[PDB]
C-alpha cells in the first residue's frame, strides 16, 4: 500500500558467426588438374617399360 | 623395339611442356 510504492517496480535468435578467426582470399588460381593427368599418365609409362623389359627377355 | 620405344618417348616428351607449364605457372605464385 505504502513506502516501497513511491518508486516503481524467449526460444531462438540464431546467430552464425560466432567466436572463430578473420579469414582472407586471392585470384591464381588451379593448375592442378593437370598433374592428375601427369601422375597417371606416367603411371603408365612405368608399365610401358616394364613391359620392354619382358618383351626383350622373351626373345 | 624401336616402334615402341617412340611409343615411350610419345609419353614421356609430352612430359616436358607439362613441367613447363608447371614450372611456369608456380613462378605467377610467389608475388602480389
Amino acid at each position: 500500500a505504502a513506502a516501497a510504492m513511491t518508486a516503481t517496480r524467449m526460444p531462438s535468435s540464431g546467430s552464425s558467426p560466432s567466436v572463430p578467426s578473420s579469414i582472407i582470399a586471392e585470384e591464381k588460381l588451379l593448375a592442378l588438374l593437370a598433374e592428375l593427368e601427369a601422375l597417371s599418365r606416367q603411371l603408365a609409362a612405368l608399365t610401358q617399360q616394364v613391359s620392354e623389359l619382358r618383351e626383350q627377355q622373351q626373345q | 623395339a624401336l616402334l615402341a620405344e617412340l611409343e615411350a618417348l610419345s609419353r614421356q616428351l609430352a612430359a616436358l611442356t607439362q613441367q613447363v607449364s608447371e614450372l611456369r605457372e608456380q613462378q605467377q605464385q610467389q608475388n602480389k
